């Protein structure tokens, strides 16, 4: 009865001690080798503007050229970067969005925020204008983030502290993931598309099977809600943003932290992480009007990516990393190379 | 005795006007910030003052000494860029409140003029305008030795009584009579946008700094009418009532050159009393 | 209730239970791809008008 | 520059052109969200805006709230009847024991209320119990709706097989939601969307935010929460919850620059409440008397002074009665020309 909390904590103990037994190194330590990268600066080549409220979400496409935007003037802006044009401008039903997603096939667009409803737009629709096709629903909490697996199954986050895996076609929950004890936020998808780790205001980031539908692993370090995250390139470690002005590089095989991302004169929250093509360069951004770009191995920001009036928002690399995209409060998208 | 206590003011005025129009040209470029349209105009607002300030020593070197041995391509130029910073002056305002009039009065539209190809383009032609017209007195400047004084003022030819006056009349009627009415009507225009119904529940945030641009770029106008209408409106009646001369009435001219003159250091304080823009970049840099 | 209070200990039982890598062979993968992608990175090595399509 | 993207660039500027009419049109309303605790009426109040600025209800609309009424009619007869064990009340009658019996028998079913015949005479012949009625009078002790004895005392006319709810029935329901309440309506030449976040079961910091910028903010407070409790420590009172969660959301910093108006609801239930439960119950500090005026100014007088920014903005407070059409018109009357009034002061010249 109580004396199951005194067995859970020598758990967490045996945890703590085999994640300090493996600990005999460090990344800064073996990373005073390689040569720094400098100052990484970065021009604003295009200046996606249009939107008439607060930029809350991005997401790019596997083609590197068109991206989605949702605003909170109830907005779901397809756009085409490469030319700064606005390909699709969807209406919602409701103007509380909060996340949006492109599908990596390019043919459909998941929205959703404080409805609870995750909306699934068909943008080939083979005859006219772009309409809703699915309405996923069964959520008690804001949509906080929904990436796409494929054109049939989406992975979706929700404040009722619980994560989630839909069949679009069907519209069924398949698969369901709780363990969280606080808000999930955000959630990145693996490369490979099997795992995806999450982090909620509980201070912690789960990683969890999509195919079988259990926690594997759980990262703590961070003192405040996470609200971002995002996996190295390869598939293999993951970084997370937080409230309380630091970023954390979590491994998945070591099963702990190896770099924290913070300097001094920071106080504000991270809102989005990102990174690079081959993950060197860490994109985070800001609430302090910034976006920084820190150097994933040596700790040391390498860069910072100003222009906007108000809070960054939103991050998002391409597929082949050429540019990187920044959203913010302001209404204004932002590009750079 | 009216020269020698009377250079060090002109000059303690003229490098501060330069350094503050330096300093303004120096916080657009190459800044994330600091691009709209508006701020550009102020860019080219303060680069006609800086070009108005600097002549201001090679001006007074005749003042403080009596003579003019800076040369014919001298003068050439410094009577030139005196009809450049009055014309163009009162033109960028005049872009300013066409800048205002389809921001505020006009619907949304505004975002379709706003984007800095067209301001820079209207900007280059309107110094165009102003070279265009400021060409003659290019052709026509020298400098005559003459056994009572030196002298390099404006010559023309064949005179008669057609083209000593007209040039007066034409300058006046083209830099008061044509764009301050403008000026004036559109912000009547404005006034009464704003001030016939209510205002939308929109973005606060998003407009009190608007309304202060607005605010602004008003009293950047109402500064600039009430320092230049003296000078001009004496030139009127000197060249057509024609008052005997008097000591108090030099007085008063040498005092009005200056209140005109004063302008192009009166605007680098002006649109940085209040403005938050400018203000934190002040105090990084002042430690 | 007791059921809550079972599951963390049943997730902390099959989450202690994981083979951990040494953050040395670990970290040292993650610099070796670090090196082994550079060069297709174009945040890393920005070309300065030449294949950007911005 | 003589390209065939010309399709792509007509393509986009329609886009932006039918955006920005969009966007207009967004701008030129006013938006109202409305807070407060739990069962303090929100839902009752965006129910009385469709009522008044609408059609109202149809035939269609009262018939779908059918169920729903015989589910919180049965939720409540359930609640009072076994509120008696946990308060260790006698029946008046033997035969009370084999009605609770019966009822909860009947009530196996958990997908809707049916309200058959015997349903009826059951919670009919439980409703005339002297013990069922003094249970139901010491309702502060426990947890209970608020529309329980509106619902059992016209039970005759609710179990008709017949019945269509009217206007109060729908209006009194008690409904759990799920996601954001929003409704549009239009009233004095402007339109109004109005918002509830009551259902969200979530954080109230991670979204708050997303309502900067909002013309007016409508704080429900019940007035009758003073002289219940809390089952969670036996320490708390649900009007110092709400008034600390006014605290909260009058000196937030999203709320800079927004109307604050508090909706001081149930007063009905207050007046009949006052005479016999003491303030002093919420507060321990209060030496007035106990009349409905008084107790009325005082907590008005305690939310007043929750606020740090009375030099600067100030909290339009009125008393409503939800149910009642016409308290709740006048209300929104008054709410409106105070809004309109403060966008008039928002005009200006510069
Ligand atoms: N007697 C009386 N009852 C009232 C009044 N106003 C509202 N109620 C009832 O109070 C309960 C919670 O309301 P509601 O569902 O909106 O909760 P919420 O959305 O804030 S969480 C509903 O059953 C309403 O009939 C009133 O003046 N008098
Ligand atoms: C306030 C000084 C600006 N000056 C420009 C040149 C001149 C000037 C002004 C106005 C109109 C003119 O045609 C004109 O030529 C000149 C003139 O005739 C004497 C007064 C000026 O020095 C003065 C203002």
């Amino acid at each position: 009865l109580d004396q199951l909390r005194q067995e859970a904590e020598q758990l967490k103990n045996q945890i703590r001690d085999a994640r300090k037994a493996c600990a005999d190194a460090t990344l800064s330590q073996i990373t005073n080798n390689i040569d720094p990268v400098g100052r990484i600066q970065m021009r604003t080549r295009r200046t996606l503007r249009g939107h008439l409220a607060k930029i809350y979400a991005m997401h790019w496409g596997t083609d590197s050229r068109l991206l989605v935007s949702a605003s909170q003037d109830g907005k779901l802006i397809i756009w085409d970067s490469y030319t700064t044009n606005k390909v699709h401008a969807i209406p919602l039903r409701s103007s509380w969005v909060m996340t949006c997603a492109y599908a990596p096939s390019g043919n459909y667009v998941a929205c959703g925020g404080l409805d609870n409803i995750c909306s699934i737009y068909n943008l080939k629709t083979r005859e006219g204008n772009v309409r809703v096709s699915r309405e996923l629903a069964g959520h008690t909490g804001y949509l906080s983030c929904c990436r796409f697996l494929d054109d049939n199954q989406i992975v979706t986050s929700s404040g009722d502290t619980t994560c989630a895996l839909w069949d679009i076609e069907t519209g069924q929950q398949t698969t369901t993931f709780t363990g969280h004890t606080g808000d999930v936020m955000s959630l990145s998808l693996a490369p490979d598309t099997r795992l995806f780790v999450s982090g909620a205001c509980d201070a912690s980031a789960k990683l969890w099977d999509v195919r079988e539908g259990m926690c594997r692993q759980t990262f703590t370090g961070h003192e405040s809600d996470i609200n971002a995250i995002c996996f190295f390139p390869n598939g293999n470690a993951f970084a997370t943003g937080s409230d309380d002005a630091t970023c954390r590089l979590f491994d998945l095989r070591a099963d702990q932290e190896l770099m924290t991302y913070s300097h001094d004169n920071i106080i504000c929250g991270i809102t989005s992480v990102s990174f690079s093509k081959s993950g060197r360069l860490l994109l985070a951004g800001y609430d302090d009007f910034n976006c920084n770009v820190w150097d994933a191995l040596k700790a040391d920001r390498a860069g910072v990516l100003a222009g906007h009036d108000n809070r960054v928002s939103c991050l998002g690399v391409t597929d082949d990393g050429m540019a990187v995209a920044t959203g913010s409060w302001d209404s204004f998208l932002k590009i750079w190379n | 005795i009216t020269a020698i206590t009377i250079m060090a003011l002109y000059s303690i005025v003229c490098v501060v006007g330069l350094f503050g129009n330096f300093l303004v040209m120096y916080v657009i470029v190459r800044y994330t910030k600091m691009k709209t349209a508006t701020n550009i105009y102020i860019f080219n607002l303060a680069l006609a003052d800086a070009l108005a300030t600097s002549t201001l020593p090679f001006q007074s070197v005749n003042y403080l000494m009596g003579t003019w041995p800076f040369g014919t391509i001298l003068c050439k130029i410094v009577i030139s860029i005196d009809y450049y910073n009055m014309f163009t002056s009162i033109f960028t305002l005049c872009t300013m409140s066409v800048d205002r009039y389809i921001a505020v009065c006009h619907p949304v539209k505004a975002l379709d003029f706003r984007t800095p190809r067209n301001a820079k383009i209207i900007n280059v032609c309107n110094w165009i305008l102003s070279s265009a017209i400021g060409l003659p007195v290019m052709f026509m400047a020298t400098t005559k030795y003459r056994q009572g004084s030196i002298d390099c003022t404006l010559t023309f030819s064949h005179p008669t009584w057609y083209w000593e006056n007209l040039l007066k009349i034409c300058v006046f009627i083209f830099a008061f009579i044509m764009p301050v009415l403008i000026i004036t009507v559109c912000y009547g225009l404005m006034i009464l946008r704003l001030k016939s119904v209510r205002m939308l529940s929109g973005s606060k945030e998003k407009d009190r700094n608007l309304r202060r641009i607005t605010r602004m770029v008003l009293v950047v106008v109402a500064v600039f009418i009430v320092c230049w209408t003296p000078i001009h409106i004496y030139v009127i009646i000197k060249a057509l009532v024609t008052i005997p001369e008097t000591t108090f009435q030099t007085v008063s001219w040498h005092f009005c050159i200056a209140l005109g003159y004063t302008n192009s250091c009166l605007n680098p304080v002006l649109y940085a009393f209040l403005d938050e823009n400018f203000k934190r970049c002040f105090r990084e840099f002042c430690i | 209730s007791i059921a809550q209070a079972r599951k963390l200990v049943e997730q902390l039982k099959m989450e202690a239970n994981i083979d951990r890598i040494k953050v040395s062979k670990a970290a040292a993968d993650l610099m070796a791809y670090c090196e082994a992608h550079a060069k297709e990175d174009p945040l890393l090595t920005p070309v300065p008008a030449s294949e950007n399509p911005f | 520059l003589s390209a065939e993207d010309k399709a792509a660039v007509e393509r986009s500027k329609m886009i932006d052109r039918n955006l920005r009419e969009d966007g207009e049109k967004a701008a030129r309303e006013v938006k109202l969200l409305l807070l407060g605790a739990g069962e303090s009426g929100k839902s009752t109040i965006v129910k009385q805006m469709k009522i008044i600025h609408e059609a109202g209800y149809s035939e269609e609309e009262c018939k779908q709230y059918k169920a729903v009424v015989y589910s919180n009619t049965i939720q409540s007869i359930i609640a009072i009847i076994r509120a008696m064990g946990r308060l260790k009340i006698d029946f008046g009658d033997s035969a009370r024991a084999d009605d609770a019996r019966q009822l909860f028998v009947l009530a196996g079913a958990a997908e809707e209320g049916f309200m058959t015949a015997e349903l009826a005479g059951v919670i009919k012949r439980l409703w005339k119990d002297s013990g069922v009625q003094a249970c139901f009078n010491r309702s502060r002790e426990y947890q209970l709706n608020d529309s329980a004895a509106y619902y059992l005392n016209d039970l005759d006319r609710i179990a008709q097989p017949n019945y269509i709810p009217t206007q109060q029935d729908v209006l009194r329901t008690r409904v759990k939601t799920t996601g954001i309440v929003e409704t549009h309506f239009t009233f004095k030449d402007l339109h109004f969307k109005m918002f509830d976040v009551g259902g969200q079961r979530s954080e109230r910091k991670k979204w708050i935010h997303c309502f900067e910028g909002v013309t007016a903010i409508i704080f429900c407070v019940a007035l009758s929460d003073y002289d219940l409790v809390l089952a969670e420590d036996e320490e708390m009172n649900r009007m110092h919850e709400s008034m600390k969660l006014f605290d909260s959301i009058c000196n937030n910093k999203w709320f800079t620059d927004t109307s604050i108006i508090l909706f001081l609801n149930k007063k009905d239930l207050f007046e009949e409440k006052i005479k016999k439960s003491p303030l002093t119950i919420c507060y321990p500090e209060y030496a007035g008397s106990n009349t409905y005026e008084e107790a009325a100014a005082y907590i008005q007088c305690q939310f007043e002074d929750l606020n740090k920014r009375k030099d600067t903005k100030e909290i339009y407070t009125h008393f409503t009665c939800a149910t009642d059409t016409k308290n709740v018109q006048f209300v929104f009357d008054a709410v409106t020309d105070v809004i309109i009034k403060n966008n008039l002061k928002d005009c200006g010249l510069f």
